[PDB]
RNA sequence: CCCGUCGCUCCUACCGAUUGAAUGGUCCGGUGAAGUGUUCGGAUCGCGGCGACGGACGUCGCG
RNA sequence: CCGGCAUCGCGCUCCUAGCCCGGCAUCGUUACUUUGAAGAAAUUAGAGUGCUCAAAGCAAGCCAUCGCUCUGGAUACAUUAGCAUGGGAUAACAUCAUAGGA
RNA sequence: UACCUGGUUGAUCCUGCCAGUAGUCAUAUGCUUGUCUCAAAGAUUAAGCCAUGCAUGUGCAAGUAUGAACCAAUUUGAACUGUGAAACUGCGAAUGGCUCAUUAAAUCAGUUAUAGUUUGUUUGAUGGUACGUGCUACUCGGAUAACCGUAGUAAUUCUAGAGCUAAUACGUGCAACAAACCCCGACUUCUGGGAGGGGCGCAUUUAUUAGAUAAAUCCGAUGAUUCAUGAUAACUCGACGGAUCGCACGGCCUUCGUGCCGGCGACGCAUCAUUCAAAUUUCUGCCCUAUCAACUUUCGAUGGUAGGAUAGGGGCCUACCAUGGUGGUGACGGGUGACGGAGAAUUAGGGUUCGAUUCCGGAGAGGGAGCCUGAGAAACGGCUAC
């Protein structure tokens, strides 16, 4: 459909399309469902993963990836990549000898399922999961705008 | 490094094994075993050094090699093997029994139990699950699986393990309002119940315990070891009740002691 | 090479002021009063009383 | 030789990277497999970390494939490549990979759907109760072969394993192959 | 009291025609040892079938 | 010095839940501060102890200094970052006039 | 000890530096040197070069002793007995020791993660089917050292040929059911049935399927999984599933036959868990320099899809596609007589400077590069090449 744009076909890992006896409510990811997964750490599916067309392998609500380690929060920064962001976190970091504060800051890859829909600037919280590509380890879970 | 590690140089082992900085460049380095080496005290310091049975190396080496010295049951010739908490040393040729308990201030000491309270240990589960064919098995913190446990002791809990039988006996529901004894941090060798449990979706979970004196800490669930139901433990403390005290108390304790002497 | 691990200290310190006459004539007073045989050992007493006051100072300064 | 490490990336500001380290061997790779579809097997073992072994298949002939509507799953021969995704010229020679598409004998499952006295068509009629065989299966069956995907590693477990396609997937190979 | 030019003695640096000189690295182009993987190859070495043939022989059994 | 309430204290099914009753959880974030956990040893500070003193060391001391007794081998500091806990003055950043409010 | 003093003037009060004054677990050098305890010592320049010697080998009752021995010595079946050298087999040599050249978000420190992996060994648990047409196991190989002997070469733990002989070396090779369930399926009666009888350990790979609510007979785990795990269909030229070794004896006959047994141990195979760890990895933190403002990107620079490779994640690499990514909050470059930390010196407080060196982490073995063995090495008291 929308998702099928690549040169292979795309479908997720262990659900099996052509099913002969299926069905609406067996669970998520059997009888041909779409499969979907709750992250934990209270955050809630959105209904666009739950009810979605796109293919991510790389999404948390639908792909293979799993969330654990930090939990980081920051406003989007770029967003001109493909399923992938640059967030801005900003913070004081402490200068002892004159006792007083400097403005940094650090920019963090972080991969934006298709769920998402993100401005630029939008607060984002983003969560850590295993290396992604070579600079990307966080999943946007939610996004305020 | 290029492959693991052997020796142990004496600035690094252990601060609760009490080696003085000046006895030698290395230190005993505990065998790989059921006990994970930094909290576990091997046999050379539990002949040499504490009950002061031997004197040199090789003088335990000479009393392992003759099979006197027994393990949780089984007769234990390797000697840095890494004996832990709630083990038991026996020697039957001097019919002396041992159970490796802590003390209040965070280092191992043998407290002396009868034979009857020889037979059998305490062990916490490490986890529950299923394994080949479906059997579930558990697992402790000191490395023993257990098939075919009862279904209902479930991860953190506490066993009863007779060495005899070598199965489980009775057990222990980890929960608010038991007894605790403490293997980690600060706090360790402090005895306790648990008077709270806050949870923590992607952390450690918490515990903060009441001790019997009134005064209140708190601790890691990866920290406590229960002992008893309810208010009675069912295993024997030490010279300490497991009471923590100040440094002020004991001031006090040794010049009041040193009034009738 | 252990025994390189054996702590040692210094147990005096020589004056700032190398040539003052009160403090030569004071110091001397106390090293022919109490038979000493030289300033090193009145400025070890005085080091020794200096860490202790500086120690009941610091007690002094809490509540 | 070949190496997996970070070390000559350049950084992500896309400064250049100084060398710290010689390469360390658990660090390594291999040269590829890229095994051809031809009639004499040839699969040849590697000795890897740990002391275990990969089978690096050179040459494969047979293949184990699944049907996945009708639960069967049997041994057949390969008969050519016809697409890949990753590169044409892969096609072109004729090379197994993991997600490459292959024509199958079915022969073997053909005689499977031949079968499903008196007990016996008792049950081929509890069966052709729920027959459906999409006629996209059965134009390929007319042919005498099944466009199947391979599901497994021929570089890394020494085999050819797979599935036929079914559904949307085949018919968007079908389209592709036009 | 004091300024500068010029002359003498010592010192320090600067520019500099001279494709000045030496030296190490880097990039691109080429040549490329040796190892590792692969394709052939096949010295010889193994049931040395067999014809039931007279230690040989070759058709060999595949390694 | 503080708990526990009451004035004109936006709620709870679910965990803790007194004999109809305090003290319940998500529908703004931080800095700041308080307390705690987890923080290698050696070094530093520091408790104990007459290596003859000291620099040290981690010992030793009593027994009738007789078939062994009592033992010790504390405690603390650890900026910044990360985890958790109470406070909500001070100061940030976000924001009720489209009522799309409860 | 929260401290100052000499010096610009004819004299004054200042600014301001110079000089003094003290320390250094700071190096050298000079003069001197009686006792006791203590203990740094080719780091700095040359990570320059090395004669010679030594630094890693190893035996239990428990792998293999007529190859030749010592010590018993046999009554001359039966032992090469008791004790062994040598040699095969196994294991270890990847730790320790030394140094600080390269290296400035690198290493490293605190703090995370593996639901992203490997792990000899220790410890605990565990283990049927090998073919028999699953109807209780189905047979024993040759060849090599120590030795013995003929040599080569100037030469070396350089080497060729011949005669012997072992195994826990090497190579073959018996297999424990109800088959529990699953698919076939001659006939029976009509099936919702009965069914005679052929194909189904543990690993590998793939696919399908199960793995349970919500208040008026659901039943393991996590913050979170298509999780643990089970069933099913197949696959593989399967790494595997004991042809091994020590003493001890000691119940009882079925041929009374080392007779039926049966123990305590050693070593070894495979899986899980544990321990000993590693590898990658999250957040924050590093000196001087702008007379270093743009840098990276064809040739991987940022991201996407599918693969290949790896123990595993990942542009790690390939193909295709998009145009990103870092930067005055200092990117990129340059200097460092720069390994990082724990720490060191001086310290009223705040600070300043140092940290080659015994503990932790990293890195290297003349410079690069490539490897074999192995659980573990890109090893150098291992190899190959320059
Ligand atoms: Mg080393
Ligand atoms: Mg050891
Ligand atoms: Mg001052
Ligand atoms: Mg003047
Ligand atoms: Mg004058
Ligand atoms: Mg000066
Ligand atoms: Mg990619
Ligand atoms: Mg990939
Ligand atoms: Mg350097
Ligand atoms: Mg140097
Ligand atoms: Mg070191
Ligand atoms: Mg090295
Ligand atoms: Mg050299
Ligand atoms: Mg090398």
């Amino acid at each position: 459909m929308a998702e099928q744009t690549e040169k292979s076909f795309l479908k997720q890992p262990k659900v099996f399309l052509s099913t002969k006896k299926a069905d609406k409510a067996k669970r998520p990811g059997k009888a041909g469902n779409r499969f979907w997964k709750s992250v934990g750490l209270g955050f809630k599916t959105p209904r666009e993963a739950i009810d979605g067309t796109y293919i991510d392998k790389k999404c948390p609500f639908t792909g293979t990836v799993a969330i654990r380690g930090r939990i980081i929060a920051g406003t989007c920064h770029s967003a001109k990549m493909n399923r992938t962001i640059i967030v801005r976190r900003n913070y004081l970091h402490f200068v002892k000898k004159y006792q007083r504060y400097e403005k940094r800051h650090s920019n963090i890859p972080a991969h934006i399922s298709p769920c998402f829909r993100v401005k630029e600037g939008d607060h984002v919280i983003i969560g850590q999961c295993r290396p992604l590509s070579k600079t990307v380890r966080f999943n946007v879970l939610k996004v305020v705008p | 490094a290029r492959g693991l590690k052997k020796h142990l140089k004496r600035l690094n082992a252990p601060s609760h094994w009490m080696l003085d900085k000046l006895g030698g460049a290395f230190a005993p380095k505990p065998s790989s075993g059921p006990h994970k080496a930094r909290e576990c005290l091997p046999l050379i310091l539990i002949l040499r050094n504490r009950l002061k049975y031997a004197l040199t190396y090789r003088e335990v080496q000479s009393i392992l090699m003759q099979r006197h010295i027994m393990v949780d049951g089984k007769v234990r010739t390797d000697k840095t093997y890494p004996a832990g908490f709630m083990d038991i040393i026996s020697i039957p040729k001097t019919g002396e029994n041992y159970r490796l308990l802590y003390d209040t201030k965070g280092r191992f000491r043998l407290h002396s139990v009868r034979d009857e309270d020889a037979k059998f240990k305490l062990c916490k589960v490490r986890s529950v699950q299923f394994g080949q064919k479906g059997i579930p098995y558990l697992n402790t913190y000191d490395g023993r699986t257990i098939r075919y446990p009862d279904p209902l002791i479930k991860a953190n809990d506490t066993i009863k393990l007779d060495l005899e039988t070598n199965k489980i006996v009775d057990f222990i529901k980890f929960d608010v309002g038991n007894v605790v004894m403490v293997t980690g941090g600060r706090n360790t060798g402090r005895v306790g119940v648990i008077k709270n449990r806050e949870k923590h979706k992607g952390t450690f979970e918490t515990i903060h315990v009441e001790d019997a004196q009134g005064h209140q800490f708190a601790t890691r669930l990866g920290n406590v070891f229960t002992i008893g139901k309810g208010t009675k433990p069912w295993v024997s403390l030490p010279k300490g009740k497991g009471i923590k005290l100040t440094i002020i108390e004991e001031q006090r304790k040794r010049d009041a002691a040193a009034q009738a002497a | 090479h252990v025994n390189f691990y054996r702590n040692y200290g210094k147990t005096f310190k020589k004056p700032r002021r190398p040539y003052e006459k009160e403090r030569l004539d004071a110091e001397l007073k106390l090293v022919g009063e109490y038979g000493l045989r030289c300033k090193r050992e009145l400025w070890r007493v005085q080091y020794a009383l200096s860490r202790i006051r500086n120690a009941a100072r610091h007690l002094l300064t809490l509540d | 030789g070949i190496s997996r490490d970070s070390m000559h990336k350049r950084r992500a500001t896309g400064g250049k990277q100084k060398a710290w380290r010689k390469k360390r061997k658990y660090e390594l790779g291999r040269q590829p497999a890229n095994t051809k579809l031809s009639s004499n097997k040839t699969v040849r073992r590697v000795r890897v970390r740990g002391g275990n072994v990969k089978w690096r298949a050179l040459r494969l002939d047979t293949g184990n494939f699944s049907w996945g509507s009708e639960a069967v799953t049997r041994k057949t021969r390969l008969l050519d490549v016809v697409y890949n995704s990753s590169n044409n010229e892969l096609v072109r020679t004729q090379t197994l990979v993991k997600n490459a598409i292959v024509q199958v004998d079915a022969a073997p499952f053909k005689q499977w759907y031949l079968t499903h006295s008196n007990n016996v068509q008792r049950k081929l009629e509890k069966r052709q109760q729920g027959r459906t065989l999409d006629s996209h299966i059965e134009e390929q069956f007319s042919g005498g072969r099944l466009l199947a995907c391979i599901s497994s590693r021929p570089g890394q477990c020494g085999r050819a394993d797979g599935y036929i396609l079914e559904g949307k997937e085949l018919e968007f190979y079908m389209r592709k192959l036009q």
